[PDB]
């Protein structure tokens, strides 16, 4: 019984290894958005510097 | 008279300057509304003041 909980214990952390990845993915593309408003941006102010 | 004519004269220098630096202000803010930085209000205020 111990050793039936204890790999209970394991299957349920390496779960919460798999879910970070999809965290990671979220916050990858928050910073995806930044990435894109500034380049908006600078091409918006490009021509007027001519 | 003779004062009158010389005021003029500098008058009309300084309405020139005012005339160009007004077409500067506009053409920026026209450039701005044509990438998408500044609205329509901005276009007339700016041909008014011209």
């Amino acid at each position: 019984e111990k050793a039936k909980t204890a790999l209970a214990s394991s299957v349920r952390q390496t779960h919460q290894l798999m879910i970070n990845s999809k965290q990671l993915q979220a916050n990858i593309e928050v910073q995806k958005i930044a990435l894109a408003k500034a380049q908006s941006d600078y091409n918006r102010r490009v021509p007027l510097g001519n | 008279s003779f004062n009158n004519i010389n005021a003029s004269i500098s008058s009309i220098n300084a309405y020139k300057q005012a005339v160009v630096s007004a077409q500067s202000s506009l053409d920026a803010m026209e450039a701005g509304y044509s990438v998408g930085t500044r609205t329509i209000v901005d276009v007339l205020d700016a041909t008014t003041t011209l």
